[PDB]
């Protein structure tokens, strides 16, 4: 049969280029990251002891909590209240935000509890859902909108936060209550069922959810976070990834030219109580700081960094003096 | 013999007693094989249960389709829609429509073999018939040069006496020619067309031994019917020749005569590799067997503690908890499934397919003048060429081309010199000195030496003459005038070189019809006659004749050998010596030599001598051993005339060939039916062995083994054997209370054997048989289990061809037996070295690097979810996004494996044939084995741990700054793939070492790619008339603005993938290989 073609494809002497891979190359790349390393180590180690953190712990298991009087108060909304103190006053602007723990929020079971087109305002499974939310799909042959395990349980807790003044004054704090959430979420995720502006009638059968005392088109007055906008409502949508994390709950804003946004003193925490986490150990609390121009606080990347790049210099001679001595020797 | 009634004449007749074979369906066919050829495999309605039955063995199949039943559940699933059918459904189709095109051709093949067109009395008188025609026990007509039907008795033909030629190269490789007789009886009976019509005696015989040796039985024919034999009986591929018409009865027919009950017997062939993959499969299938069951429990635990301890966990079951743990150890089988992906067993498929297509594209295995391919045939073991130790040869047509072509002799002791040996004619080049005086010139061989042109031309001397008359007279050929030329009918292919090189060098020779010869001086006609016929013997070695002149003289000529003639030689030569000397420098080359003399008697002792011996002619049985002695009274005082020698053109770059493949430390055997003496030439003139070498034959070995049961013989080395089928038979030894120990009397001899054998760095095996080959060949097979490759040239190697590891077939020659039943095909020899110093290794570590790396990266990939079960309550939760985990091992890293696959080579092979010290490895398995597997586990494991606790240490703490895009399961998950698919892309890119840019850009597009799609799959552009699928959206279009997502990728890559640089320098300086130690002082 005929010869093969030609081609230095099918003849294997495609241009090539083999590995310079050399002593002489291998050691600066080892030692120009042992340099890399530590300078964004301290940078960043340094912002990161540079912010100040406090948390609360509002939770009060032991007995001696100021807290432990509402454990099973099953009368009434319990309108605690707690004090504390700050030692030095901040600047900028402050985040306030809650935050859990041993509360299992990505267990299997529950992950896959969410309708995402009844959410995103589809008039279909607003009416009819899909058979996942398996505890709670007709609780009694009406659609249940805001359905799923994640939406069931969002959890309910009303802070509020004083600072005293010279006269035993507490007053009020100015917090905001938007903009905490993902850009997107509040624009594309998932929207109210559409309509003219009444949240009443377009959610005929449409019963509230079981745990939830009352049901969304009252969460808020606001005209677009009520329905399925609810900031917060979203907030807890958006599942952690593990046993512990915080939440935002509520932002400030820095005061008009420079003064302490909160000068330091005794200030008095009043929340409601309304939630059942003492049963599976779920320490819940709120904690508050601020942020810089660079980041938040995690002291573990600076401390990784920091050992990482030493390692690698460390390392790096190790390697200089054993290719020396067996360089042409044996 | 058990009474067959073979039934050599009738049609069908059918006279069968209850004797067929007594099955269970009337499917039944005959005992007696009609035409049918049926070496297919299966057939092609009931081809898929045979074909899926042996496919199962794949245990990884086995696996997939436990995943499939196991899945679909409508219980526990846990995975999306079954959509593993698409890859699975590859593997099991690609490769049967593999098979097919690959055993289609047995179809067409055997079709045109069972086609002849013969002529056979079907009814009447002969007939035209197909092959596939002519039944058992027929009679056929065969013609001059046919093509033999059956294996049959021969009851009459053209020839007196009846006698045939058969040219018995087709169960063997010699071409010497091997005449047959005819029925005894019936030399003057039938004899013709007709009578033979009405015919009775129908016989039997023996069923096949495949001994070829022993035939027995008798006739059934009348006048005290006679015995049967092998003088009388025909074999199948035997060609025709001078025997223009015959006539005989048909005994073996069908596919079943000797040949196809000795030579056959497929097996499904698997190369060394997949052994340990199937076994490295088990091991990683028990692994997770285990993994599952103590996480299962974990879970168990687990929600006995918390499970029902919850609130906002609460199920629609009152389950007990021991049920969840149950339901959940058959959830991680399907999220751990990517250990023993399916991407590796479809990825094999193109890895071997493509490496076929470079062993048959390959331009320097192309031969030039025959126009030959070099095609592979299997396209499956590409991987065994790398694993050689044991190459059997046939070493008929495979190591010589079937030629003669005679070099040169002395004259009273004067050699004839190479290329001007003369006065004249020495100015010129080394180009031809012209032959032109004769008249049919046309020479087939140009020499250069010129006093042997001048000296015959002129006439300076009639010793030469005497020589050439000798030659010419002394010979067997057919010499006959018939069309302008003079034919040379030939019988045995030795002579001919020097009767033709006679026949143009003037002494041109004339017929020789019964007694009378004739033969031209120069081209002048003249005549003799045969005193007595002096046949040659085996033992002898000689064969003798007289002429008588017209006028009243006559001559003798012995055409001998040295260690035959220099005893009974004349006692007054002084030139014996200077022939002698000059036979001696002809051993210091590799070609055959010859002694020719004559004897001085006319009549004092011709007729004295002469009544007796023609008394002695006659004899019942005194004719070869009595008549011997009186044969051999005359054969003293023989006045010598010089000697002839005969060289064998062999191949080109053979001794090369096997130079370098020695230095490869490969052990080469040569399996050949071809007799002694061509077996000893070939020892030396393929240089297998030279001087320093103690042969010590199958005698020699025989005794000594038996007085030795090191390696048992005289340490030294440099042993070459030469073994008889019947003494290799002896040292094998196999020619109610049950105790049986022959077996054990047997089985260490052949230990002993094989040992010995390995001790003596060449073996030579002359007179064996086509079961003998294969037998050896899966005799050393069993101990010392190597790795055999078997190259063959014709039919009766077809039986070894394909018994070894690997099997390669000689093509563009006649053949056409062995390139169907080949593995490999190509068109010389030399061309070996190539086949298993550039391709060979090159595949093996081609395809050991794939294998290697293809477990890390899936390992890497999978044992993130195993570490992230303690933080998700062992709940079989994913850490990956679904439109992620499936497109993986698709489309992120998937290309540069294929191409470090298809394209990588170790060391330019150039210099790879100019070093073959590389090729060892593959040998010894410095490159895959039960060690570096469990090393790639070992490091994909540390890299799962990095890749996992490096985000988890960042997502303890607070990662928003501003944006609020804080950790969260749907950030959890980018921010760990993108390290993932950025780590395993720079591991391949460290392993290849042959740069293309084709490389490069599969590479980077992969890269590429994954992030391309990271923000295009937030775009609901295409979520549109898609809005259940892609969920994933304005997920990392947000995650990746902030820095803290990044900074922590970064990490990870470095302190996953510096310790491999290190690791690798480190061990490069300190233990280089020989790769290493070529490439870096490489211009040197
Ligand atoms: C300059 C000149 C250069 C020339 C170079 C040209 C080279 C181009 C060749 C391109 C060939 C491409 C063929 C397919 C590409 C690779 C296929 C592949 O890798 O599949 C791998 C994957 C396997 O996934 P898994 O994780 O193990 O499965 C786990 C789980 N159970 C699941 O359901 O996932 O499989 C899957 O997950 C699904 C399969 C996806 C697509 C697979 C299609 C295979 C069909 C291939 C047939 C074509 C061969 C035709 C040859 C000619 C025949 C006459």
């Amino acid at each position: 049969t005929r010869r093969p073609d030609n081609t230095a494809f099918k003849q294997q002497r495609l241009p090539a280029w083999q590995p310079i891979l050399t002593a002489g190359t291998v050691l600066p790349i080892f030692f120009i990251i042992g340099l890399i390393f530590i300078p964004i180590g301290i940078g960043i180690f340094v912002t990161s002891n540079n912010i100040r953190e406090i948390e609360i712990d509002y939770t009060g298991t032991e007995p001696s909590s100021p807290c432990n009087k509402c454990l099973s108060p099953d009368v009434t909304p319990c309108f605690c209240t707690i004090n504390f103190t700050l030692e030095k006053s901040f600047e900028g602007n402050v985040f306030m935000y809650y935050g859990l723990s041993n509360f299992y929020q990505n267990h299997r079971r529950y992950v896959k509890s969410r309708d995402d087109s009844q959410l995103n305002g589809d008039s279909s499974a607003l009416l009819n859902p899909s058979k996942e939310c398996e505890p709670y799909r007709r609780n009694e042959d009406k659609p249940i909108a805001p359905c799923g395990a994640i939406a069931n349980s969002m959890f309910n807790d009303t802070l509020e936060l004083f600072l005293i003044g010279n006269d035993s004054y507490p007053i009020p704090i100015a917090l905001k209550k938007k903009g905490i959430a993902w850009w997107t979420d509040k624009n594309v995720k998932f929207r109210n069922p559409p309509g003219g502006d009444n949240l009443e009638e377009r959610f005929k059968g449409t019963t509230k959810p079981v745990n939830w005392l009352k049901p969304v088109y009252m969460l808020d007055s606001d005209p677009d976070n009520n329905g399925f906008i609810n900031e917060d409502f979203i907030v807890w949508m958006r599942t952690a990834a593990l046993p512990t994390f915080r939440k935002l709950y509520r932002l400030i804003e820095r005061k008009s030219d420079l003064h302490p946004t909160l000068p330091a003193g005794r200030y008095s925490l009043n929340v409601t109580y309304n939630y059942p986490v003492h049963y599976f150990d779920g320490r819940k609390r709120m904690i508050l700081s601020t942020i810089s121009w660079m980041g938040g606080k995690n002291p573990f990347l600076g401390i990784a960094y920091i050992a990482v790049g030493s390692i690698s210099f460390l390392l790096g001679v190790v390697l200089l003096v054993i290719n020396h001595k067996y360089r042409n020797s044996s | 013999e058990c009474t067959w009634q073979v039934k050599a004449n009738d049609r069908k007749y059918h006279e069968q007693p209850h004797f067929m074979n007594t099955k269970f369906l009337c499917i039944k066919e005959s005992k007696y094989a009609n035409n049918a050829i049926k070496t297919y495999k299966y057939n092609a309605f009931t081809f898929i249960p045979m074909n899926l039955f042996e496919q199962f063995k794949r245990a990884a199949n086995l696996y997939f389709l436990a995943l499939l039943i196991l899945q679909a559940v409508p219980q526990i699933s846990t995975l999306a829609w079954y959509t593993t059918l698409v890859p699975l459904l590859v593997v099991l189709g690609v490769t049967a429509i593999k098979d097919l095109v690959d055993d289609v051709a047995r179809h067409k093949m055997d079709k045109e073999i069972n086609n002849r067109t013969c002529e056979v009395i079907k009814d009447g008188r002969f007939k035209v018939a197909k092959w596939k025609e002519i039944q058992v026990g027929d009679v056929i007509r065969l013609k001059k040069n046919d093509f033999v039907p059956a294996d049959i008795l021969l009851l009459s033909s053209s020839e007196p006496n009846s006698l045939c030629y058969v040219e018995t190269a087709e169960l063997d490789g010699e071409t010497n020619l091997k005449f047959k007789m005819s029925l005894e009886i019936t030399d003057q009976y039938l004899q013709r067309e007709d009578t033979l019509a009405t015919f009775d005696g129908f016989i039997e015989c023996e069923e096949p031994n495949n001994r070829l040796d022993k035939f027995t039985g008798t006739l059934f024919w009348r006048n005290t019917s006679f015995p049967l034999d092998a003088d009388k009986i025909l074999l199948r591929g035997c060609v025709i020749r001078n025997t223009d018409f015959c006539h005989g009865l048909v005994i073996f027919a069908g596919a079943d005569t000797k040949i196809m009950k000795n030579s056959g017997k497929t097996r499904f062939k698997r190369t060394k590799i997949d052994y340990l993959m199937n076994y490295m499969v088990y091991t990683i299938f028990v692994v997770l067997i285990l993994l599952s069951a103590g996480l299962a429990i974990g879970h168990a635990y687990w929600e006995a503690q918390v499970g029902n301890s919850s609130w906002y966990l609460y199920d629609g079951e009152d389950d007990t908890p021991s049920y969840r743990g149950f339901l959940i150890f058959w959830g991680y089988i399907i999220v751990l499934n990517t250990m023993v992906p399916i991407s590796l067993y479809v990825s094999v498929e193109v890895i071997r397919l493509g490496q076929s297509h470079f062993i048959n594209w390959d331009l320097q295995m192309y031969y030039a003048e025959k126009d030959t391919p070099a095609k592979a045939r299997t396209t499956t073991l590409n991987e065994q060429l790398g694993q050689i130790h044991y190459i059997f040869s046939d070493k008929t047509g495979t190591l010589t081309q079937n030629i003669m072509t005679f070099k040169k002799c002395c004259i009273n002791g004067q050699i004839y010199g190479d290329h001007r040996d003369a006065s004249q004619h020495n100015h010129n080049k080394i180009e031809q000195v012209d032959f032109s005086w004769n008249t049919y010139a046309d020479g087939k061989l140009a020499f250069y030496d010129h006093y042997l042109i001048e000296q015959i031309q002129s006439g300076k001397e009639p010793e030469v003459r005497q020589f050439f008359f000798l030659l010419a007279v002394c010979h067997t050929v057919m010499v006959d005038r018939t069309d302008g030329q003079l034919n040379y009918q030939a019988a045995s292919p030795d002579e001919g070189a020097l009767v033709n090189a006679a026949r143009n060098f003037g002494f041109a020779f004339l017929a020789r019809t019964q007694n009378t010869i004739t033969i031209s001086e120069l081209g002048t006609e003249r005549t003799y006659n045969v005193l007595a016929i002096l046949d040659f013997n085996s033992d002898r070695k000689r064969m003798s004749i007289i002429v008588r002149t017209p006028e009243g003289n006559i001559k003798l000529y012995c055409k001998g050998a040295d260690t035959v003639i220099y005893e009974r030689l004349h006692r007054m030569n002084p030139t014996k010596q200077e022939t002698q000397d000059a036979l001696d420098i002809f051993a210091n080359e590799t070609l055959r030599t010859l002694c020719l003399c004559y004897k001085e008697i006319e009549e004092k002792e011709f007729t004295e001598w002469n009544k007796k011996f023609m008394a002695a002619s006659v004899a019942s049985t005194n004719r070869d051993e009595a008549l011997d002695k009186v044969y051999e009274e005359i054969e003293k005082d023989l006045i010598l005339l010089g000697a002839t020698a005969i060289e064998d053109k062999l191949q080109d770059g053979v001794p090369e060939t096997i130079s370098k493949l020695a230095k490869a430390d490969i052990k080469i055997w040569v399996l050949t039916g071809d007799k002694k003496e061509t077996a000893e030439n070939i020892g030396f003139a393929c240089e297998l062995l030279t001087e320093d070498t103690t042969i010590c034959y199958g005698e020699d070995i025989n005794s000594l083994l038996h007085a030795r049961m090191e390696s048992f013989f005289p340490p030294g080395g440099n042993r070459a054997l030469i073994i008889t089928g019947s003494w290799l038979n002896e040292i094998l030894l196999e020619k109610t209370q049950s105790k049986r120990r022959l077996e054990a009397k047997k089985e260490q001899r052949q230990k002993n054997f094989v040992d010995l054998a390995c001790e003596c760095s060449a073996v030579i095996c002359c007179r064996v048989t086509p079961k003998q080959k294969a037998m050896v060949v899966d005799l050393v097979k069993r101990y010392k289990k190597a790795i055999t490759l078997a190259i063959g040239d014709g039919a009766n190697d077809v039986n070894m061809i394909k018994t070894a590891h690997i099997g390669v077939g000689i093509s563009g020659q006649e053949g056409m037996q062995a390139v169907m039943s080949s593995d490999y095909s190509f068109a010389q020899f030399r061309y070996l070295q190539r086949l298993l110093l550039v391709h060979g290794r090159w595949s093996y570590i081609r395809m050991c690097k794939f294998l290697r790396y293809f477990f890390y990266k899936n390992f890497a990939f999978t044992l993130v979810h195993f570490w992230y079960s303690f933080f998700n309550g062992y709940s079989a939760q994913t850490a990956y996004e679904d439109w992620f985990i499936t497109l993986y091992n698709v489309l992120y890293t998937s290309l540069p494996v294929l191409l470090m696959g298809l394209l990588d080579q170790d060391v330019s092979d150039k210099l790879s044939l100019r070093f073959p010290g590389l090729y060892i490895v593959g040998q010894r398995d410095l490159l895959f084995n039960y060690k570096r597997f469990f090393v790639s586990l070992l490091h994909g494991v540390l890299t799962s741990m990095i890749l996992f606790f490096i985000p988890l240490g960042a997502y303890l703490q607070t990662v928003g700054q501003d944006g609020e895009a804080p950790s969260d399961y749907q950030s959890f998950a980018v921010t760990i793939a993108s390290a993932l698919v950025i780590t395993v892309n720079f591991q391949i890119g460290l392993d290849t070492s042959y740069w293309t840019f084709v490389n490069a850009f599969s590479i980077f597009g992969s890269i590429a790619l994954y992030f391309g799609i990271m923000f295009d799959f937030h775009s609901a552009g295409i979520h549109v008339l898609f809005p259940s699928a892609f969920q994933f959206t304005g997920t990392a279009s947000n995650a990746l603005r902030q820095p803290y997502i990044w900074l922590t990728i970064i990490l990870a890559v470095a302190v996953c993938l510096l310790p491999v640089v290190a690791i690798r320098f480190l061990s490069m300086t300190i233990w280089p290989s020989e790769s290493d130690k070529i490439q870096k002082h490489r211009k040197r």
